[PDB]
């Protein structure tokens, strides 16, 4: 691809997630997620194959089928309230539709198999973007109805999008499809605490960007897709896979790394509620995500596996081209939790 | 969708086990129903009877371990004068676990679903008398 | 509401249903999606048409617009596939199983 | 209850949808799609919004015949199937039909709820407006609008179908 | 109605013609006259095989250019607003933007069929 | 939700007006020196993933990090203060002018209030 | 002696399609270490015309 | 040694040191503006000094 039309391209998605949150009107938003998808298929497609052709097609028909029900849940809206602005959203049978067209289009289950399939058939770098930035306006137009949002539908796609994200983690060997499903268990941990403070879901959003791009940076650099290909790393860059243990003991949760905080603040404020025992589940499904989490940096740092004979000569050649502010998203995905008050500047 | 769940429901604790076992198979009818549904959609059977019948088997275990359920329930809730206890519950949900066991023909089976089924339904009922909200609607 | 509305949404409701359910040829898919944007086409204009809101004229010209870029995109997508497998078939697409 | 046009005209439409969502091959659901079309350019005409209806059946037109090139190139087989050349898209069929027919029996019949609420029916020239006014016509000065108030809109189209265009080519270069 | 009456009329006085055609005259079909015609022989394959389409990506253009036609067709009317300046601003943009599609489309050699 | 929407607030300001009647952190705040903290340990990573020498390879690009650090962290420092400032504000207001739902009540001593003894034992 | 590090026999159990190998994804090959899938040599299929004699 | 001879210089490149050090002056410069017009500001407004 010309180096210009992938700036055009970036440029137009990027453009059609402002409109979608700078819009007060419903067709805006709507022609935000369109235009979005309409210049993301050609990203998806950047290396040609025929994997990412499966891939560009499978996110074509999801995204597509969403925007269908995205549009007639605005028109049932328009129907039964002559109202162009997102707000309240003053019909239910539409709240219903929207609500499943938006978690259909980020990934939420039971709608989440599009996601394992799509971020296994691109490459890294159009993974990074899909799982990372494409979360953005579904997710900001889901904060803006939160008040007419159903808790009992809400909360039932957030702890199934956290156990299948947690059981379907645990039987993946490559790299794309663990990153996958740990975002699908994100995805619900970041939806289940919506109806009660978009603050807190804005918080875990901020925190899970910085982990994911500090992790497929990670991956990036060290060109490895499955695990015995990242096996291979500590062989040639050791302190990059330390870099990645520490990303992913934070990854799981555990303190006082910045990934906990998170979480910490999402208990809090649901048992600021009744709400007692949905984060107790919550929890001890988490718990699997961190199990997988160990489980590759017991492959890829905390032991040594077998090399090849090659790699003496990849031992003489440097890093071409250095991706800027991997050190600086380490740090912020590690060494924060003692600035958590400061998220205080997010409402 | 939740009609059954108040059928059930207005039915008072230790009274009418034939209605309440009623109920309770309604319940688990449904339930299977919906997991022979999306088996179906995810998993085909490669042909149509053999659809309907794992449809039918697995409507029929649910149906069977929830008038199971209800009607062990019941019972131990009248004959023991003791309602508003999770002891009945715990009883019921063992017996629906037995029943699974012997569904599936399988020891094991029988005995987990027994210990987790019974916990369950205790848990269930201490939540009716307590008040607790598995879908806590937001307050503050 | 009257009853032409509840054949318009039967018919977005039965266009939904066909797009869902995939039979063989991806044609047939993306002839559902286009079904699915002329009923929106229709609803909208009937609402638009009846309470008298002048300047909501314009959005099923766009909706219009953006139905054909799907469209477009949608039979990109058709070619390349046939390219790589000779056919249109959804049960080719199956690489990422594995 | 006046001559049942509009409703007839809906009902065709429903059964187009059922003819080209039952999946029969392209060339049989491109047709349906534009008696679809046709019906409910007309049923839009019914309400006043003639230049929309006439405008939708263009674009879909042309669509169609897109769609039909397509279909002779790369969606076609040894025998193509008809609605009643197959088991599946026949039973497909007559379920939308007996559906279709079902609904409309319990709408006319009683006025119960379906899925949103229950509606009345008595003939859809009941709503309308007794509008004395205009040596102009509302739908096009709305749509002309579109130049005047409209700028934001056709900023964002101009630049969506430019971007389609390069898209379509980057899709379909190949390599 | 009256457009309905016409409408009626002609396809009822094709359908007519056709009937006539097909009830007045001696009928004597038998196995090789109705036979697929090639010129002197019998087809290999089927009329049915897929038939490649060379000019795959000047349809999907026609597809993007036919919508450009519906943001246009308004433009007699939009002639009468008050405020023309900002009118032709945005409708000389609109064909800007298609004269463009249509010279990217040229450059990187899109409209050339595939050989 | 909750400070989402409130009266006579500009939309992107980052910092009203009203703040600059609070008091400034101090630049030897503690949670600013982390974030100084937090930027040498940037700049010690940016070292070690170029292959470089740890603790002593670019001075010119760790202190930019650090300083970097710090001038993001004071305005960030101003932004919560100011925001838990309003959150104060907001429920002293509302307590005062709603007296009905927050009332005194009666001040009872410990030789009056009879507690239940539970021995140990 | 030494402190026992991973083998060839116990890297292989991080090597297959999937963790957990059963007996319907046993059939499951890993995909091709660049993400490039062997083309399918599809038989083109021109069309053959009578052009004449009549 | 080296064989080729490394394109970052073997001498410190003066331009970007020079632009890092003078936007890391500049901050700091800057900030301190900032915290004295603040705490002149703060005491203005609350009648302290
Ligand atoms: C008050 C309510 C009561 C409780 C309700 C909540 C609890 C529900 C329990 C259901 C548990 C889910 C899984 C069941 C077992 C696994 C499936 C299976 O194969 O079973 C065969 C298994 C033995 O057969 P097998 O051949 O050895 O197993 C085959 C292989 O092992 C392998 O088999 P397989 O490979 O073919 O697996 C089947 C296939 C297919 O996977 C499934 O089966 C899906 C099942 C999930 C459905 C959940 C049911 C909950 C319904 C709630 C509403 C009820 C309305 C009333 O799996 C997949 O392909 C992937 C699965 C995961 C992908 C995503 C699927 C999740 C979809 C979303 C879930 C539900 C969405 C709801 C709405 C969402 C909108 C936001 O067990 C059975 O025989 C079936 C019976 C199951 C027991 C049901 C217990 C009912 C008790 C009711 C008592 C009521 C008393 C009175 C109450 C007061
Ligand atoms: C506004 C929002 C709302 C929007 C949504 C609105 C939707 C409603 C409007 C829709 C109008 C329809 C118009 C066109 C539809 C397009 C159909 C199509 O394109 O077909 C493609 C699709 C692909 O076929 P194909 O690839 O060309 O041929 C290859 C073979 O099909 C496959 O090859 P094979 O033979 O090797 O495979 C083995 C065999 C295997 O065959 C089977 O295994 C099927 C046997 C299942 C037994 C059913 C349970 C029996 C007992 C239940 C009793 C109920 C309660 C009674 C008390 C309890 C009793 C104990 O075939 C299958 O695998 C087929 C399984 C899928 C069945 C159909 C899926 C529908 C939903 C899933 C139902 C699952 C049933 C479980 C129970 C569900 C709850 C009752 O065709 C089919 O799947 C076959 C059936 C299609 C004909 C009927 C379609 C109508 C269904 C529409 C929705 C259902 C009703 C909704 C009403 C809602 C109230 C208003
Ligand atoms: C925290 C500290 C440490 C704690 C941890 C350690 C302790 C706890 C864990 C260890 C024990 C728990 C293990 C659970 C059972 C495991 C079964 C299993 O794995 O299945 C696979 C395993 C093999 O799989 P398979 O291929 O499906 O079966 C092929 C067989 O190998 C082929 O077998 P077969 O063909 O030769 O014959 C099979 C058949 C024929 O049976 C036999 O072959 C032999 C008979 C075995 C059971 C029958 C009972 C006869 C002896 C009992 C006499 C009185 C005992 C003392 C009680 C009074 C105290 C004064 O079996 C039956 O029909 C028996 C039905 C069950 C009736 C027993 C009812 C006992 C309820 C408990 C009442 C007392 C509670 C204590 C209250 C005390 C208050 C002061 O199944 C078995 O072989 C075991 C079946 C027999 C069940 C034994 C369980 C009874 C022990 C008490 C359990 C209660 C503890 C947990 C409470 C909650 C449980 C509901
Ligand atoms: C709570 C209190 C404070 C704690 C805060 C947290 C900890 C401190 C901050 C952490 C971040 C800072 C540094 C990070 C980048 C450094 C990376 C590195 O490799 O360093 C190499 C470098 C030595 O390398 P070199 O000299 O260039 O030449 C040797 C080759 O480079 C040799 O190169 P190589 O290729 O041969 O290296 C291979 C090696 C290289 O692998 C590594 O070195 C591991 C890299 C550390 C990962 C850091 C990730 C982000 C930090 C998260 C920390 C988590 C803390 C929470 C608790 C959970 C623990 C995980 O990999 C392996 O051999 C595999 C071993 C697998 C073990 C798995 C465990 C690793 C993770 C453990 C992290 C725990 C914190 C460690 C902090 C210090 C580590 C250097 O270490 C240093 O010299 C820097 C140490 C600190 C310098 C401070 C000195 C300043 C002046 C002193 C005076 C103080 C004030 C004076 C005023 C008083 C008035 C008079
Ligand atoms: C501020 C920083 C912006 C940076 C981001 C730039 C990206 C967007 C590009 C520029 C922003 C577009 C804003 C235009 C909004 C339209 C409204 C405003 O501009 O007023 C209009 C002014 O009209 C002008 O024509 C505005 C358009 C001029 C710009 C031409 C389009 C070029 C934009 C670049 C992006 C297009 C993509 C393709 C590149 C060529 C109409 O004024 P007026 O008619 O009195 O009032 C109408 C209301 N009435 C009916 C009551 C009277
Ligand atoms: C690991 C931590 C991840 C941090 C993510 C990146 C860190 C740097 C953030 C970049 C700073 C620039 C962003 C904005 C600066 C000027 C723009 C200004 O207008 O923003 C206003 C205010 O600024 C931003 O809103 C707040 C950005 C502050 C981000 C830092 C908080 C991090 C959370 C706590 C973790 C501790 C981090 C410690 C430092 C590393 C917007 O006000 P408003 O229009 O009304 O908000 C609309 C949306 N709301 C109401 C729903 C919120
Ligand atoms: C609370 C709900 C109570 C659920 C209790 C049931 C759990 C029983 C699991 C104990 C293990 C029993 C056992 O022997 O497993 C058999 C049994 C089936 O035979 P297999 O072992 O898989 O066959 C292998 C060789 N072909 O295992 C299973 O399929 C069940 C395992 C998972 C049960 C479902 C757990 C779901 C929990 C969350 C639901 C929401
Ligand atoms: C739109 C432009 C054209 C207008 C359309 C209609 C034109 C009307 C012209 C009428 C001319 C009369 C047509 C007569 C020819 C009909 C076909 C014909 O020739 O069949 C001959 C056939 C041979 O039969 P056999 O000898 O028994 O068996 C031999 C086979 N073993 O003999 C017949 O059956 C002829 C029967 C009389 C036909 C009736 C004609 C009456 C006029 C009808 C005109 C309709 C216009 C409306």
């Amino acid at each position: 691809m010309n180096p210009i039309i992938y700036t055009t391209l970036i440029m137009t998605v990027m453009s059609g997630t402002m409109l979608v949150m700078i819009s007060s009107h419903w067709l805006l938003i709507w022609i935000g997620f369109e235009m979005n998808l309409l210049a993301m298929i050609p990203v998806l497609m950047k290396n040609f194959n025929p994997r990412a052709t499966e891939a560009a097609t499978k996110y074509f028909l999801t995204q597509a089928t969403a925007s269908m029900m995205l549009m007639m849940a605005i028109i049932i809206n328009l129907l039964y309230s002559g109202q162009w602005t997102i707000t309240k959203m003053f019909n239910p049978v539409a709240m219903t539709m929207m609500t499943m067209a938006l978690a259909m289009k980020l990934g939420l289950s039971p709608f989440h198999f599009w996601v394992p399939e799509v971020t296994q058939g691109i490459s890294l770098q159009a993974g990074l973007l899909l799982l990372t930035w494409q979360k953005l306006a579904p997710l900001s137009v889901l904060c803006q109805i939160s008040q007419s949002i159903n808790p009992n539908l809400m909360l039932t796609m957030a702890m199934l999008s956290i156990l299948i994200g947690g059981w379907g983690g645990l039987n993946q060997t490559q790299l794309r499809k663990i990153m996958a499903y740990s975002s699908i268990a994100h995805m619900g941990w970041m939806t289940a605490v919506l109806p009660y403070n978009t603050t807190m879901t804005i918080l875990n959003l901020l925190i899970y960007i910085t982990m994911t791009l500090a992790m497929f940076m990670l991956l990036i650099h060290s060109s490895a897709t499955t695990t015995l290909s990242l096996s291979h790393t500590w062989n040639k860059m050791p302190v990059i896979t330390s870099l990645m243990m520490v990303t992913l003991l934070s990854m799981g949760g555990l303190p006082p790394l910045s990934g906990f905080m998170p979480k910490w603040m999402i208990i809090q404020e649901m048992t600021k509620n009744e709400s007692i025992i949905m984060p107790t589940l919550m929890a001890m499904t988490a718990l699997l995500n961190l199990y997988f989490y160990m489980r590759l940096a017991y492959s890829s740092s905390l032991t040594m596996f077998p090399s090849t004979n090659n790699m003496k000569m990849k031992w003489q050649f440097e890093h071409t081209k250095q991706m800027k502010l991997l050190p600086t998203m380490i740090v912020l995905s590690t060494l924060v939790l003692p600035m958590t008050p400061a998220l205080s500047s997010l409402n | 969708a939740k009609t059954l769940l108040h059928k059930y429901s207005d039915i008072p604790e230790g009274t009418e086990c034939h209605r309440k076992a009623y109920a309770s198979t309604s319940i688990g009818g449904a339930t299977g129903l919906i997991v022979s549904a999306y088996s179906i959609a995810l998993k085909p059977p490669a042909s149509f009877l053999e659809g309907v019948a794992r449809t039918g088997r697995y409507t029929f275990t649910s149906a069977a371990i929830g008038a199971i359920f209800g009607l062990t329930s019941c019972i131990s809730a009248q004959v023991r004068e003791k309602p508003d206890d999770p002891l009945n519950y715990f009883i019921g949900g063992c017996a629906g676990g037995l029943t699974l066991g012997a569904r599936t023909r399988s020891y094991g089976i029988g005995a987990a679903a027994c210990a987790y089924m019974g916990l369950t339904a205790a848990l269930v009922k201490m939540g009716q008398l307590e008040g607790w909200q598995v879908f806590a609607e937001p307050k503050v | 509401m009257p009853l032409v509305y509840m054949n318009i949404i039967m018919a977005f409701a039965i266009a939904l249903a066909g797009l869902l359910m995939y039979r063989s040829h991806l044609m047939s898919s993306l002839l559902c999606l286009e079904g699915m944007m002329l009923s929106l086409f229709i609803m909208s204009t009937l609402i638009i048409l009846n309470t008298h809101f002048t300047l909501a004229n314009m959005m099923p010209i766009i909706l219009l617009v953006f139905a054909a870029c799907e469209a477009a995109l949608g039979l990109s997508l058709l070619v390349m596939v046939s390219n790589t497998y000779g056919t249109d078939y959804v049960q080719n697409l199956n690489l990422l199983q594995c | 209850m006046t001559m049942y046009i509009a409703f007839i005209l809906s009902t065709i439409f429903v059964i187009g949808f059922v003819g080209f969502s039952s999946k029969p091959s392209p060339i049989y659901g491109g047709l349906g799609l534009i008696v679809s079309g046709g019906v409910g350019c007309g049923i839009v005409l019914n309400f006043g919004g003639s230049f929309l209806g006439l405008m939708v059946f263009l674009i879909y037109l042309g669509g169609m015949l897109v769609v039909f090139g397509y279909t002779t190139a790369m969606a076609t087989e040894m025998y193509p199937e008809v609605w009643v050349s197959n088991k599946t898209v026949f039973g497909a069929f007559v379920s939308g039909l007996m559906m279709e027919f079902c609904m409309v029996y319990y709408a006319l019949k009683e006025e119960e709820v379906e899925i949103i609420f229950k509606f009345n029916g008595l003939g859809d020239w009941v709503i309308y407006d007794t509008g004395d006014s205009g040596f102009f016509s509302e739908e096009a000065m709305g749509i002309a609008a579109l130049y005047s108030y409209g700028t934001w809109l056709v900023i964002v189209t101009g630049w969506s179908l430019l971007i389609g265009v390069v898209v379509i080519m980057e899709i379909t270069r190949g390599n | 109605m009256n457009i309905m009456l016409t409408l009626l009329t002609n396809v009822t006085l094709a359908s007519l013609l056709v009937l006539i055609a097909f009830w007045l005259p001696q009928l004597n079909a038998y196995s090789e006259k109705t036979s697929p015609y090639e010129c002197g022989f019998d087809p290999m394959g089927s009329a049915r095989l897929p038939f490649s389409m060379k000019f795959f990506l000047v349809a999907i253009t026609f597809l993007l250019f036919d919508l450009e036609i519906a943001l246009l067709l308004p433009l007699p009317w939009a002639s009468q607003t008050n405020n023309l300046k900002t009118m032709l601003t945005m409708a000389l943009f609109l064909l800007i933007l298609l004269a463009a599609s249509l010279a990217y489309e040229w450059t990187q050699k899109g409209l050339e069929w595939a050989e | 939700t909750m400070m989402s929407g409130r009266p006579g607030r500009v939309p992107l300001q980052f910092l009203p007006n009203e703040a600059r009647s609070l008091p400034p952190p101090k630049l030897t705040d503690p949670r600013l020196v982390y974030m100084g903290f937090l930027g040498y340990c940037s700049g010690l990573i940016d070292n070690a993933i170029r292959r470089r020498p740890v603790v002593s390879a670019g001075l010119h690009r760790q202190l930019l990090y650090v300083t970097s650090f710090v001038f993001f962290g004071y305005y960030l420092l101003k932004r919560q203060d100011y925001m838990y400032a309003l959150r104060d504000h907001d429920m002293f207001a509302y307590v005062k002018s709603h007296p009905e739902d927050f009332p005194e009540k009666d001040k009872k001593t410990y030789g009056e209030i009879l507690e239940e003894f539970h021995p140990v034992r | 002696a030494r402190q026992w590090q991973p083998d060839v026999e116990w890297a292989e159990q991080f090597g297959g399609a999937v963790m957990y190998p059963t007996k319907e994804t046993a059939h499951w090959k890993p995909p091709p270490w660049n993400d490039v899938d062997p083309p399918k040599d599809t038989l083109v299929s021109n069309l053959t015309l009578n052009f004449g004699p009549q | 040694k080296f064989y080729i001879r490394e394109p970052p210089h073997g001498s410190p490149d003066w331009l970007k040191v020079g632009l890092t050090l003078g936007t890391s002056v500049f901050l700091w410069i800057y900030l301190i503006k900032q915290h004295k017009e603040d705490v002149l500001e703060y005491k203005r407004r609350n009648g302290l000094e």
